[PDB]
């Protein structure tokens, strides 16, 4: 949801 | 201990009684770990050897319980979440989106496994052992702080109860209805004019700096002003009553009833407009307009009283003289909110540019106003950073109400706002950096000056360590003027770390920070008691904060190990704490408070006892 | 030059005519210098003989003077009392008898000889040169200083035209003697109660602290009271002789007039005993108790003035509100004077010892208070020694009227007498110490703030240089948190030293302690200017004073030689100042002026034209 | 005088 895309967004950070 | 008990009646359940929901039954719950336990042992033999394996080993448990949520970051946060008995102190959910994403980021490019995850989890010091592992009114101490607001009211209800007898004692010939009216007039003549003088915020300002905040309540003004509010819209109502009962008992012109008839819907607009759902609502430019109103029921009101001038000319004097004092650019700065921090349970973390000559001492707070908010609004906050701090000025903004909420949560949608501040209010604090040895005792929420006073205090500490250039003989210099502290204890006592998570991490900071220098002496010891979890197992989630903040600033356990075993439960025990701070022999000891005042009793008692110099603190 | 034009006036007047009597006569002169160079000649051939080795070598001079003197403490201080030319600024009668008693000491164990006195002398840096040898209203700028005063008093004068002249048209009917008694009444109304506010010393340290203090003069508020004062004298003298001439020409009971004999009298006694004969005499309580008589003035009036409550309500509330808002221990501290020094020229140095939580910024005066002078009597003074001394606290009280001179006088027919000082009052001048180049620009006698601020900024400037224990590699921090400057000028600008000796000798003790220092380089520049020695050659009272402080610290002519050419006579050169403040690179220049209107606007002008940023600070 | 007393005492000190 919210924090999967958080999760994707700071592994691709 | 519990595990046996739950095997125990588990036993007896299942002789009672295997189907899924007769498990469920048993183990008295809807529950996905119950399901998932149910599809992975598919009878009393299987049920037997499931919990032996399951009860008779931490990290065996965590890996069961792995593979009942296996069906990685939502549910590795699932995970913590049955590892947690969230009883009395709770860990955010904004630090547990932290913990959890420190777990999965640190173990692995997608899902993680559980077999790496445990080294990752021994790997981290203090997230093991703070880690729960398991499978699921009337005291003399309240009359003792309200004394002075009970004597507030009672001074107010006397002197009603004066006004109203002197005016229904004098005008008792006339019969039964112009003595109420008489007794509300009289009344209400005081009521209105005095009802301005609680918001003198340029005159509160000044008298909270002297020794009479500790005699009588001056925080509680507002809602002594919406007190007066509601007893004047009560006495205008008996009072209207009256003169329209009085007026029916003449049944069977003047400019005094019209302005009457105007003042009653004037008073009605002030106290619908100014409930609580209008500024709950977002807005708070309405509740400022229909109150400016009051200037209205002022003037009306001089047509209405004949001798009403006089009580509103004292205070209506002092009133516009204040408002007028303060004009555009008295003490204000139209300062850049440079940037804002969320931190965890719903508290606004503003940094805001400091102004060149914008000096202040720590504990000193500001009147803040930020016009997207609430345009004609000034909260009062505290300045949580230590005036050694030049670029900015932080402030902690806890959601107490309704523009701090409103604050918060239109940060939390979205960081330049436009903000103007009001200056540096405060008591001195000289008696604390002039002394030795001090022991700042604080209790409750009002601890934010204390943020301030601790950063200050570890500036000018570390401002003494001075480091050779040519040969690196780094020595300690004495006293330099503004500090001579050879130790500083603080002990913070409070129900909970409900909104000062920033404060945990605050002390947590400090403690790192002199750590690594307390070998040889240590000078800050940060106390921490907490009053409501019953036992050190319940304040678990304070440990995993701590090992939380380790890993921002990659350190050694032993940096913290000092104050963990300052971080008690329950309340001190006075008498210990107090002899230990003998037994230190760094000067004469000085101890600062600053909470209720049965417990500024209780330690002046024990501290006029041992030989400190106790003082009070009103900040 | 001098030496020719007396040898020629000499020989003109010889040929005119010899006698002692002729001699003298010759002279222009009783000469005890003529009457022994008669005595060691005894002609036309004598007098030009003499005239000759005493022309045509100045110790050969002294020497002459010695012979002539010779007939040896009292006798050596005539000889130097014969060279000097005292014309514009002087040498005080202190420093004399220290400079005697410096030379005679060294030189020898009875009576010294000229010739070991001429090498004692020629030991002596700076004595020689400044020992002169020989035998023997209507500008803009007054306007522009005292326009403030000067709308102060036609802003009084213009109510007092106002409250007359509509008295006396009103009271138009009633014949030639009620108008001007309704006049003189309707004006001592607001004359007494006014002349209460000029004594609210609660609140003019808080109006001087304010920018209020530069628009309207907030020092003349007891010469202002002393004008109210007269003026009531007057209109009430008239106001009596208008009701009993008006009572004659009735003649062609009440509580009115009874009560008005009581105020003539209270009057005249307020008026006899308020004169300066009696505080310049030693009563100090007589002056005190009878003026203590605005009571019962202030008494009667109520029930004479039917009207007057009104008037000597606001400002009798005011009044009594401040004597009551100052009570026993407000501020009080009744310290001890530790030591007195009487400087020269009649100025006393108070060393008070310092209350402990007696914390004062740089510039902060006091009111001092001495139960021997004066019981009831409290003069303000500025604290004149640095903050950064923590034993004691000094003043610098120049005899400048009664109580000084007794403080003086009675110390000097004489050291741990009883004073209650109160409090630190002041500007707040961290714009100083946090500013680049600073220019401290002070003229008059208004420079006692300065004192106490060079040695501070000396102080704070001496603090951050840092000297390793180990391998002595002492290095210079830069700024502190507390400083900021890395230059500061200061120019004084006075008529003469005449009070101030102790100034010059405390920037010849500044310029001592950073000069041997100044090698790589300087950081602060004392200039001096004296605006009433036309030439150089006038200002050697001051190279006296600073060859005789040279003495005291045992150093090199070079630690002043920076101070000597910057030690200038007549007024500055703006142009040049203010350039070669210019020319140097240290930070943006910020001019603080503490001085006359005039010379502010001066300042004002040649600043903005340089781009400095002018101030004017007002302690 | 006052002065010859100061250089006596001086010299004495
Ligand atoms: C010196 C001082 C420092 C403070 N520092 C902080 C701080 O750092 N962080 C923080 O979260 N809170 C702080 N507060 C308390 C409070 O949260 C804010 O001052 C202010 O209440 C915010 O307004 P609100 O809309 O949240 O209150 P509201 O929702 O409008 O009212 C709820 C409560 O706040 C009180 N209140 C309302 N308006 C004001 C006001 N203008 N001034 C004071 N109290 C008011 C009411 O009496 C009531 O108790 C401080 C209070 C004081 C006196
Ligand atoms: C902030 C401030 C600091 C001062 N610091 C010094 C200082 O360090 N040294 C010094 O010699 N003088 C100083 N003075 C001025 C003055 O010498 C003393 O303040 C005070 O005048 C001493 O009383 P007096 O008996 O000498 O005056 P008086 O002989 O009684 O009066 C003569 C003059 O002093 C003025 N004066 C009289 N009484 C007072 C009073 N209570 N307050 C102010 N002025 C008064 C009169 O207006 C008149 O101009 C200062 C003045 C101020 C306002
Ligand atoms: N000027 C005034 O009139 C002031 C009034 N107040 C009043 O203070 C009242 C209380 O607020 P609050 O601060 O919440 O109440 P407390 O002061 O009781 O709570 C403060 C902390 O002190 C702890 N504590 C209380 N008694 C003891 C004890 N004997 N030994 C050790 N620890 C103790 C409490 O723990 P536990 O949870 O076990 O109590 C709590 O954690 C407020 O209602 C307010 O009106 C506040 C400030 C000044
Ligand atoms: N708030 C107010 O209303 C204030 C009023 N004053 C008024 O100030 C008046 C003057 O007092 P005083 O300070 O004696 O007068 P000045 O300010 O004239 O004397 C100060 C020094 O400035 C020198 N000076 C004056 N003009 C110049 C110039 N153009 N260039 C260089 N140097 C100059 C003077 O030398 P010279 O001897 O050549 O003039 C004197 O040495 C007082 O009468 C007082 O009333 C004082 C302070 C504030
Ligand atoms: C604010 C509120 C209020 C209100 C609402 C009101 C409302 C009213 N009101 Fe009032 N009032 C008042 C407040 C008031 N009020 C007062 C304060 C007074 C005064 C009293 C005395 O002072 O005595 C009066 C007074 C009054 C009187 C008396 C008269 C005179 O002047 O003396 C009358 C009659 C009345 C009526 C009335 C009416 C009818 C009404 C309704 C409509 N009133
Ligand atoms: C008439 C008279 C009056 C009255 C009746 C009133 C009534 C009232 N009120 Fe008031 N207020 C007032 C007058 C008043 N008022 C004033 C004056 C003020 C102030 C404002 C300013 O400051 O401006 C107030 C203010 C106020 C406030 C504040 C705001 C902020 O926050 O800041 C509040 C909350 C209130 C409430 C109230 C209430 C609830 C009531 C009931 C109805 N208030
Ligand atoms: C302080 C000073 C003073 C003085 C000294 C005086 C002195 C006098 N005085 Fe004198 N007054 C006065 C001040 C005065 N005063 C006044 C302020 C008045 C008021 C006026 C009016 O207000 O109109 C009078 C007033 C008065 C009067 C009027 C009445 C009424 O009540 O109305 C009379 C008659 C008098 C007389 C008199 C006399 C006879 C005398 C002398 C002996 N007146
Ligand atoms: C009635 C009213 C009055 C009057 C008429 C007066 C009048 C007078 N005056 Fe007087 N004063 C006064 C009221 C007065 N006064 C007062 C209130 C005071 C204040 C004191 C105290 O603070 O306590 C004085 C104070 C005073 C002083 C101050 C002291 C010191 O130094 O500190 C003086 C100097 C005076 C002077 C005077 C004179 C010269 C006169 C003229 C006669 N004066
Ligand atoms: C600068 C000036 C300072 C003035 C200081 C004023 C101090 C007294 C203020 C009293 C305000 C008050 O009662 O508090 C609101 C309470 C909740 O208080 P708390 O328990 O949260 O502290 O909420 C309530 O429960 C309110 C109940 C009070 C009912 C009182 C009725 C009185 C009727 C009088 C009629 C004549
Ligand atoms: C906090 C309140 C602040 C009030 C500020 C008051 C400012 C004005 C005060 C005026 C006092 C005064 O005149 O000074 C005394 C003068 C000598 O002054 P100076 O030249 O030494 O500065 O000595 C004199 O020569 C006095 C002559 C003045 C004569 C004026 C006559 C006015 C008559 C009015 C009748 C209605
Ligand atoms: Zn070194």
């Amino acid at each position: 949801a919210a924090a999967a895309a958080a999760a994707a967004a700071a592994a691709a950070a | 201990e519990e595990d046996a008990r739950w095997l125990r009646w588990v036993t007896q359940q299942f002789k009672t009684i295997i189907s899924l929901q007769e498990f469920k039954a048993a183990l008295h719950v809807e529950s996905f770990f119950a399901e998932r336990f149910f599809a992975l042992f598919d009878t009393l033999q299987e049920l037997q050897e499931a919990l032996t394996l399951l009860i008779h080993s931490p990290m065996d448990k965590l890996k069961f319980l792995f593979q009942v949520y296996d069906i990685d970051p939502d549910e590795l946060r699932t995970v913590l979440q049955s590892c947690l008995r969230e009883s009395a102190i709770s860990l955010p959910d904004e630090k547990l989106d932290q913990l959890t994403l420190a777990l999965f980021e640190s173990a692995d490019n997608g899902a993680i496994t559980f077999e790496e995850l445990r080294d990752e989890l021994q790997r981290f010091p203090g997230v093991m052992e703070n880690l729960t592992i398991s499978a699921a009114q009337l005291t003399r101490a309240y009359w003792h702080n309200h004394r002075s607001q009970l004597f507030c009211l009672a001074t107010y209800a006397g002197l009603h109860v004066l006004l109203f007898g002197l005016a229904a004692s004098a005008h008792r010939d006339l019969g039964a209805s112009v003595m109420v009216a008489k007794g509300c007039g009289q009344c209400l003549n005081f009521d209105c004019s005095f009802i301005a003088v609680l918001m003198l915020r340029r005159c509160l300002t000044w008298l909270r700096a002297t020794w009479l905040a500790q005699v009588l309540p001056l925080d509680q003004n507002i809602q002594f002003h919406q007190l007066m509010g509601y007893v004047v819209v009560g006495l205008s109502l008996v009072h209207t009553v009256a003169h329209t009962v009085n007026f029916v008992l003449q049944a069977q012109h003047g400019s005094a009833s019209p302005t009457g008839v105007a003042l009653l819907l004037l008073l009605l607009l002030m106290f619908i407009c100014s409930s609580s759902c209008i500024r709950r609502s977002g807005h708070f430019e309405v509740f400022y307009w229909t109150h400016l109103s009051y200037l209205l029921v002022w003037l009306l009101l001089i047509f209405h009283g004949p001798n009403f001038w006089k009580w509103l000319l004292v205070p209506g004097i002092l009133f516009f003289l204040e408002k007028a004092i303060g004009l555009a650019v008295s003490r204000m700065a139209a300062v850049c909110i440079m940037e804002v921090n969320l931190l965890p349970s719903k508290v606004t973390h503003l940094l805001i540019k400091r102004p060149p000559f914008f000096h202040y001492r720590p504990g000193d707070y500001l009147y803040l106003n930020i016009p997207t908010i609430a345009r004609y609004e000034w909260h009062p906050f505290t300045i949580s950073s230590a005036p050694e701090q030049k670029d900015t000025i932080w402030l902690h903004i806890r959601s107490q109400g309704q523009w701090t909420n409103r604050l918060y949560e239109s940060f939390k949608a979205s960081c330049n706002i436009k903000c103007y501040i009001d200056g540096p209010y405060g008591t001195p604090t000289r008696r604390i950096f002039a002394s030795e040895h001090a022991v700042l005792i604080g209790a409750g929420i009002g601890i934010t000056p204390f943020a301030s006073i601790l950063q200050s205090i570890m500036y000018r500490h570390q401002k003494r360590k001075h480091t050779c250039p040519s040969c690196q003989h780094s020595w300690i210099e004495g006293v330099q003027d503004n500090m001579k502290l050879h130790k500083v204890d603080f002990i913070w006592i409070n129900r909970d770390q409900r909104s000062f998570e920033w404060f945990v991490s605050l002390l947590t900071k400090l403690e790192m920070d002199q750590a690594e220098e307390a070998q040889y002496g240590r000078f800050l010891e940060l106390h921490m008691y907490m009053t409501s979890a019953l036992g050190k197992n319940d304040m678990k989630a304070i440990g995993l904060q701590m090992a939380l903040d380790l890993l921002a600033n990659k350190e050694k356990k032993d940096s913290i190990t000092g104050l963990q075993t300052r971080t008690q439960p329950g309340r001190p025990d006075w008498s210990k704490v107090f002899q230990k701070v003998a037994a230190e022999k760094k000067g004469k000891v000085q101890v600062f408070f600053c909470g209720s005042p049965a417990l500024a009793k209780v330690l002046k008692g024990h501290c006029e006892k041992f030989g400190f110099r106790f003082f009070q603190e009103n900040f």
